[PDB]
């Protein structure tokens, strides 16, 4: 439905005001848990916005 | 001074801390409040993590500053 | 809570479950719909093999979570 996935990503976006929302919504479909997404963001799961 | 610790659940925890307070001590307070082990407590500020061996003054944390508490796990 | 179980064919089934529900019951729910034997129903959640005698809360499965359904053929 993407009703909960989007909602969860919205919260994460407030925790990390430097990550692309379109990417957060992507990981939410692979992890399906804020406890993993947000943590893995620091680990290097999601590609950070690099000047390219 | 008062700080606002936000969780991934949408909870806003108000904690009493001072410039001389330690990041590790702050996490300990949260452990007593919510019951989250320090291992699962990742304090992020403006997108960067705070080192335990630092104070609030080291990051120029002023009054009413919002702290981002990133939840985590290593189970699977 | 509603979960999304994806089959090897790409098919996705939405099931109504709760943390207090068991993995075995989930198989029975899928068996009632698709008609697949629980013995051939190998449910995997992000790499975690779900045991029949286990509760959904034991794997910390949330809402809108995707589960993998692998079919087993030729075996006892």
């Amino acid at each position: 439905s993407n009703s909960q996935l989007n909602a969860m990503a919205h919260q994460i976006q407030e925790m990390f005001p430097q990550v692309p929302y379109h990417l957060v919504l992507q990981d939410l479909q692979l992890t399906r848990s804020v406890e993993i997404t947000t943590d893995n963001i620091l680990e290097g799961r999601i590609q950070v916005p690099f000047p390219t | 001074m008062q700080i606002f610790v936000k969780t991934l659940t949408g909870k806003t925890i108000t904690l009493e801390v001072e410039p001389s307070d330690t990041i590790e001590n702050v996490k300990a307070k949260i452990q007593d409040k919510e019951g989250i082990p320090p291992d699962q407590q990742r304090l992020i500020f403006a997108g960067k993590q705070l080192e335990d061996g630092r104070t609030l003054s080291d990051y120029n944390i002023q009054k009413e500053s919002t702290l981002h508490l990133v939840l985590r796990l290593r189970g699977g």
